[PDB]
């Protein structure tokens, strides 16, 4: 008497037979699937510690679209036939780091490190929409991401290397 | 101050309530997986294929693992002559080929059983006889030789020669091998919970296999449900296998062996063959001796060289012998690698010595106690390896044992019983022993401790040794308490870990109490010194006051402690320098009654006098004497391993392998510790107790032999001065057949 | 109190509440396995590797648990635990005269150093019998005494004394595929009837080569002249066997030195083993079969003249 | 289409809705219910490390009977309306030890400690059937219990204190 | 000898990949429970009941 | 350890400030071995007892010093081996110290000297030294809204 929920996380199929409408994506990644890259910072949409990329084929538009989103507010129930990409999906020290990960690390843009996965996913989303962005598009992709350690300068300096 | 008092084992209460935690008792992570080894069914073969399609149909199946999955090195073992996983060729029946990982241990068992291996057989070597004729040895001959052998023999009235065999033994620790491995996901870091005596090599072998610095790997050991030497190296077979599964899957992984797996895979004690020749006088005085020892080592070196060394060092027992050559060889065979087991080659050599001795007594027609005594070392003698015997206390032990066992009176009874009984006989024997204390490898005789005192005045002690039931932690807590002068309730030991004490020797050779006792003692002194000024400032305050003023005045309350045994270093050329720090001694007397018509026997009574200097804990020590002795009585009478002609082990559980039971033990069982004999050379004048007593179980073996002789005198021939061959273990088959009569014939 | 069903990954288990329910089930499913104590079936599934997709548990059934005291002997339900049998037999022995309890004292002997209390509390009588191990300590005693077995199916019901024909080959018994063992009657001994039982101490291979035996002699009234003789042995073959050829020859003979000689010659000869017989210990075993008899021979004498 | 199995462990009710006929009691106590007092020593009935006490009302006899048993061979499916007692059921260092536990501890009858739970449950079963046993009954209650550390003397000496 | 050189923070790469472990990133035991604090809603008061 | 890798532990915690990174740089210069040979894993009460909270900005100063003392002790014990085999590697010296039963574990400790200010008397040092700096900033405010830019 209840339908199955089917979605994708890092290119792999998830078949949820007993979805509860109250379950957030953040809780599902961390506690059901064991992927703890994505972090809880506030639970109310202001900090971006929980930022992921969502991908879907838009039945209207005709295109595949890629946009970023807050996992803490997204109900899994909105996600039937949606693709989720997390920080563990783009690169790893066990295989090879994505350039987004490399540049933030080596530019001293990560100190305590708790906000870094979410900043990484905001930059990456921007690049998949626009392979060669301006400085302006770059600064703007981060209005929803807070960092308490770095004072921001080194993260922008590092990422501004992708512009023109 | 509890040193010298019968304090019960500190965990005993929690052991009796089921609250003490062993390795598999630790809760599982939600994502925790299970491993089961896949093992060879052939003595010696090429692997031609491995098929996992059936194992893949089992629910919960995760993956098969083999030599290809290894990122670091598939080269392992103490001398680097072992594989973690076999590649092209298997070299014994339990040889490890791979492993299966699944979501429950039930699923793991089911998937492993269903993996198909194809072999092409290669010709095999199983027996010692097979190894000699094919010349199949590790390394080259070992030797010790003193005096002049020609001349010895040329002046002997008599000579006797022969051949003796002694079967091996399975450890049968009640808890089998067991590892949990937890991968962190950072930088190769891994934390392991393991049932082992050698946290050090566990850490080395895991890191080598992984390809990773030793500083990434943490090994933690709370307690073992038994070790007996079988957890000194062979536990790494399970440990490394499990680590690799955690590395590869990214999940926590565990494995505990089933008994049948443990007995096939992990190794037992070395079987020994001996070829001997003794020359002696009419009085029974020995005058020349020659022994070639062969051990069955299996398909790797492991500890086999050291075990042969300790055997040669023990071929004399308590007997002065002016002309002597002992040699030793290690047989390379297609059986599971044999390894340490309580005694470490000492009981084998000691058993070979007492056998020719008993034949000298019979050939001369003299009583045994008399021939044994005439031949003993005296205070101050040198051994065949030129070490001085100081504080040699076997004469005392002998004397008190004869008196309190009422040896001579009870001897009359035995003869009487034999004159009046036809199809039942009695025997009575009395046997001495000495055992050298130290690793024969000089560099292992080192020990470290780490002590913290917290600001509530409670103390955390941590040392390189592990608990396996012998009461080591109990003893260190007694030591610290006496050294610091505070009650034992203020002190705690939690576990053994590679991140508190590094580079530690395996908990073995019976020296742990000596060496860690000493290291714990040095750490206490340093703490006392630093606390001294505060004691002077507040002479009438309490422990807690002095600790808190030292803390507020920025004096550190943490320190290491270290000990290194002095003046050790024997040479196989020159034949000199000390191999042992001192010797532990004892004497046992036993009486048995046999049934000549069935091969069955009863253990009527045993008396033991053991010299342990001044005991740190009489109750622990008497417990160590009884345990060791009963395991020896198992080695020489009850316990037997039996293989197929093709080299496959048949004895794999408690129903085919009989270790002593509640009713196996002697109806009258009496143990005394010798009084007034302090040891200058070890902590608080005590002595090592763990291994020295095991050999005394042989007294049951020689009481049985004595009873076969009287049965033989009844029904077979009139040659009192007759020798017959009796191998160890004397099972009922061996006992009945030796009682030649109108039915055997 | 009704019939319960459990469904597993590989196995269906039916707990039968009633004799009827059981016989119906064994009829519908002849290949099914009966489990009472699990001290044999459990071992075959873990080690010897079997899988039995259908198991039936008869423990709850009264009949199969019943203990009855008739004129011929004592009857035990097939599911009665070994410690119940032991307990009942100790009691009959402390209460009836010696001359009536010779078989009972044999059974109690085989049960002396036979596993611990834990095993003896769940091992069923019927389980030891139907398992038919070559080394079973109970079957040789049962055979030598012609202990009577009640076998039953939907429809059929019969009572046979146990003799050499009850074990036709390695690990099989003479029951049909639809049949179950219902109860077992251990006899009283008569006048001039004597009994002993013996077993080899240790043990080395799984279910071979452990000498175990039951021995019975019946004399003509008040005399020393053999009327019947039975010597049954385990651990000498791939099943419990009787030394028929040897004992047959002693019928009418007297109990003396010369009888001792001929049974030993007869045993050495009837029970001999090839040097490559499974289990080994070739000389020891032979020696035991003679030695156990020598003991029996003396024990009988002490019990007469 | 499958019946419920209902039994009792240490006085507390267990309702198994999906019993598997292959499941051993030993496995159920350790891995389903989290009571690790009871130990695996051999899996083939010879060591007793797994000894528990079983209690049932005998529909025939009319009485409650208490007998000992090997958890490694007992299928949970033979246990409908049976009561199980484990070592953690009779006493604890958190509350108070049972005399059986006290006596074995304080008499040096436990060394490595792995066989102690099983020996404790064999002695305790004997006491519940016979509150004042003989020395002879005591020695005999242990034929199915193995210990590799102690050589047995101190365990008998400590329990013989319950006789006459 | 790196003293005085601009060496990146040793964990930086694994913070950027989400592999660095913080406290709630540690896996849970199969029996692991969860706690939530119950907190006052008054500045200053007597507690007269908790239901 | 016998492979020549080193495990360092100290009373301080990492919270993003790079304390561990700095301790590793210190150890490496003190011992004269590359940083890839040294590792720190975590902070735990069973390795370093009774520690002050990581605070007051002094952690680098005080744990640096303590790590430094532990390294000196190690270098002194390794000194005779270095003399026997002056052209060998770190690994060789470690293994020969081990095989000759010289301990490769030690504590280290540091106490800041000459501290203790008094509220009576108004004297004694409260601090070990002072850290200094200067900043200049320019802003633009919108007088109609309250808003501002940091230029
Ligand atoms: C450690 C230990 C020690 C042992 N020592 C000895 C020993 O010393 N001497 C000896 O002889 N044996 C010995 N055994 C064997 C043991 O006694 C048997 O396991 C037991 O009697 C079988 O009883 P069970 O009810 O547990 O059989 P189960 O395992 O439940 O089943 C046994 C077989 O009997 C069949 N069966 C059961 N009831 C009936 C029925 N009434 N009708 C038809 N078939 C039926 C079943 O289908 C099954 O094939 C030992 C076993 C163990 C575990
Ligand atoms: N109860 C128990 N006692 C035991 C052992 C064991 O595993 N369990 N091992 C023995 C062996 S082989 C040795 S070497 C010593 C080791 O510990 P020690 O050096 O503290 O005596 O304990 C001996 N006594
Ligand atoms: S001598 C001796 N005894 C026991 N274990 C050992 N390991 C290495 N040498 C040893
Ligand atoms: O030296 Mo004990 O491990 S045999
Ligand atoms: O001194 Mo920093 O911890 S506020
Ligand atoms: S957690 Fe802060 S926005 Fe999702
Ligand atoms: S690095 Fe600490 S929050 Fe960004
Ligand atoms: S585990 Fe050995 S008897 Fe159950
Ligand atoms: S105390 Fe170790 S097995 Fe009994």
């Amino acid at each position: 008497t209840a339908d199955e929920l089917v979605f994708f996380v890092n290119g792999k199929k998830v078949v949820e037979k007993n979805a509860d409408p109250e379950t957030t994506l953040l809780a599902y990644l961390r506690r059901k699937l064991g992927l703890r890259g994505t972090k809880l910072g506030c639970g109310e949409g202001g900090c971006g510690a929980c930022t992921v990329m969502l991908s879907k084929y838009d039945r209207l538009q005709d295109k595949i679209i890629h946009f970023s989103a807050n996992a803490c507010l997204a109900p899994i129930c909105t996600l039937h036939h949606v693709a989720v990409t997390t920080v563990e999906g783009i690169g790893s020290t066990k295989t090879r780091l994505h350039p987004v990960q490399e540049r933030i690390a080596k530019s001293h843009g990560s100190q305590c490190g708790f906000c870094t996965p979410g900043i990484v996913m905001s930059m990456y989303t921007l690049l998949r929409n626009q392979p060669e962005p301006t400085v302006e598009e770059i600064e703007d992709a981060f209005q929803g991401n807070l960092c308490r350690c770095t004072g921001y300068r080194p993260i922008l300096q590092g990422f501004r290397t992708f512009a023109k | 101050d509890t040193v010298g008092r019968p304090l019960p084992h500190l965990a005993a209460a929690m052991q009796a309530s089921g609250e003490a935690v062993y390795c598999d008792d630790i809760p599982r992570y939600e994502n925790e997986l299970f491993l089961r080894l896949v093992t060879s069914t052939r003595a010696h073969a090429k692997i031609k294929s491995i098929d996992v399609s059936e194992a893949q149909k089992v629910p919960g199946f995760v993956c098969f693992l083999s030599a290809d999955d290894i990122p670091g090195s598939n080269e392992t073992g103490l001398f680097n002559d072992e594989t973690v996983f076999a590649k092209d060729t298997v070299t014994c029946v339990g040889h490890i080929i791979g492993a299966v990982v699944a979501d429950t241990p039930e699923h793991a068992e089911r998937a492993a059983h269903v993996v198909k291996v194809t072999y092409e057989d290669l010709p095999a070597i199983i027996t010692i006889e097979d190894a000699i004729k094919n010349n199949s040895f590790y390394g080259s001959e070992l030797k010790i030789e003193k005096g002049d052998l020609k001349k010895g023999f040329s002046e002997a009235d008599n000579v006797v020669s022969g051949e003796l065999y002694i079967g091996g033994q399975d450890h049968f620790y009640l808890e089998t091998h067991c590892t949990i491995a937890i991968p962190k996901g950072e930088e190769g870091e891994m934390e392991l919970f393991v049932s082992t005596q050698n946290a050090m090599k566990t850490q080395s072998f895991v890191a080598k296999m992984l390809g990773v610095p030793v500083n990434r790997i943490l090994v933690r050991v709370k307690r073992m449900g038994g070790g007996f030497g079988g957890k000194e190296t062979r536990s790494t077979l399970v440990s490394v296998a499990v680590a690799l599964a955690a590395y590869k899957t990214g999940h926590p992984v565990r494995c505990m062996l089933d008994r049948n797996e443990d007995m096939l895979i992990t190794g037992g004690r070395h079987p020994f063959l001996a070829r001997y020749k003794v020359g002696f006088m009419k009085t029974g005085t020995i005058v020349a001796l020659e022994v070639d020892h062969y051990s069955n080592a299996g398909n790797s070196r492991d500890l086999s060289h050291s075990i042969m060394e300790r055997a040669l060092f023990h071929m004399d027992n308590c007997y002065k012998i002016p002309n002597i050559r002992g040699t030793g060889r290690l047989c390379k065979t297609n059986l599971s690698s044999n390894t340490a087991f309580r005694g470490f080659g000492g009981p084998q050599a000691l058993f070979i010595a007492e056998n020719w001795m008993s034949e000298v007594a019979v050939t001369c027609g003299l009583p045994a106690e008399e021939v044994r005594w005439k031949n003993m070392y005296k205070e101050g003698d040198l051994t065949h390896f030129n070490q001085r015997l100081e504080g040699f206390s076997v004469p005392r032990c002998w004397d008190e044992c004869l008196k309190s066992s009422q040896y001579y009176a009870r001897k009359s009874e035995v003869d009487k019983f034999n004159k009046e009984n036809c199809w039942k006989k009695r025997g009575l024997c009395i046997i001495p022993t000495k055992f050298g204390i130290s690793f024969t490898v000089p560099f292992l005789n080192q020990a470290g401790a780490l002590i913290h005192v917290y600001t509530d005045g409670s103390v955390l002690v941590s040392h390189g040794g592990t608990e396996m039931g012998q009461g080591l932690h109990t003893k260190m807590v007694q030591v610290a308490s006496k050294a610091l002068k505070i009650p034992i309730s203020k002190i705690y030991i939690s576990e053994t870990s590679t991140n508190t004490v590094p580079n530690s020797s395996p908990t073995a050779a019976s020296v742990s109490t000596d060496i860690y006792g000493q290291a714990v003692y040095e750490a206490c002194q340093t703490i006392l010194k630093r606390l001294e000024p505060f004691k002077k400032k507040n002479p009438d305050g309490s422990w807690e006051d002095w600790v808190m003023a030292a803390y507020q005045d920025r004096v550190s309350l943490s320190t290491t402690g270290f000990y290194r045994t002095p003046n050790l270093g024997y040479s196989f050329e020159t034949n000199s320098g000390n191999a042992f720090h001192y010797f532990t001694y004892g004497v046992a007397c036993s009486e048995v009654e046999i049934d000549c018509l069935t091969g069955d026997h009863k253990n009527l009574r045993t008396d033991i006098v053991m010299d342990v200097g001044s005991s740190l804990n009489p109750a622990i020590d008497i417990g160590q004497v009884e345990g060791a002795f009963v395991q020896g009585l198992g080695l020489f009478t009850l316990e037997e391993l039996h293989y197929s002609p093709e080299g496959s082990l048949h004895t794999r559980g408690p129903s085919t392998y009989k270790i002593p039971a509640f009713g196996s033990i002697p109806t009258e069982f009496r143990v005394s510790l010798l009084r007034d004999c302090p040891n200058k050379k070890a902590i608080y004048a005590s002595k090592a107790v763990g291994e020295p007593p095991l050999f005394l179980g042989a007294s049951v073996f020689f009481a049985i032999k004595d009873a076969i002789r009287a049965a033989r005198a009844q029904h077979t021939n009139n040659n009192t001065k007759e020798l017959f061959r009796l191998d160890s273990p004397a099972t009922p088959e061996k006992i009945r057949n030796a009682c030649v009569d109108k039915f055997t014939t | 109190p009704k019939q319960l069903r459990f469904e597993g990954e590989r196995v269906t288990w039916i707990q039968a509440s009633t004799l009827k329910e059981l016989l119906d089930l064994k009829a519908q499913h002849p290949e099914a396995k009966l489990v009472v104590g699990n001290t044999e079936i459990g071992i075959e599934m873990k080690f010897k590797n079997q899988l039995f997709p259908m198991i039936i548990c008869p423990a709850w059934i009264p009949e199969l648990n019943a203990v009855e005291h008739g004129p011929e002997g004592i009857s035990f339900g097939a599911a009665c635990a070994l410690s119940s049998v032991e307990k009942t037999l100790l009691e009959a022995v402390a209460k009836l005269p010696t001359q009536k309890t010779e078989v009972f004292r044999g059974v109690l002997e085989q049960l002396r150093w036979f596993a611990g209390k834990q095993v003896k509390s769940v091992a069923s009588l019927g389980g030891n019998i139907i398992t038919a191990s070559p080394i079973s300590d109970l079957n040789p005693v049962f055979m030598a005494s012609g202990t009577k077995l009640t076998i039953v199916s939907r429809g059929t019901r019969r009572t046979v004394p146990m003799d050499h024909t009850f074990f036709p080959s390695y690990r099989k018994t003479l029951l049909g595929p639809e049949e179950i063992l219902l109860s077992i009657e251990i006899p009283y001994s008569r006048e001039d009837e004597f009994f002993s039982a013996f077993k080899q101490a240790s043990r080395r291979e799984d279910d071979i080569a452990k000498v175990t035996c039951g021995m019975r002699v019946l004399f003509q009234p008040g005399s020393m002249q053999v009327k019947e003789l039975a010597l049954c042995y385990g651990g000498m073959a791939d099943r419990t066997i009787s030394a028929l050829k040897t004992t047959q020859k002693q019928l009418s003979k007297f109990w003396n030195e010369k009888l001792l000689q001929d049974v030993c010659a007869g045993l050495a000869e009837e029970l001999s083993l090839s040097p490559d017989a499974p289990g080994g210990m070739i000389e020891f075993r032979r020696t035991l079969t003679l030695s156990f008899f020598f003991k029996f021979y003396l024990t009988v004498l002490k019990k007469l003249g």
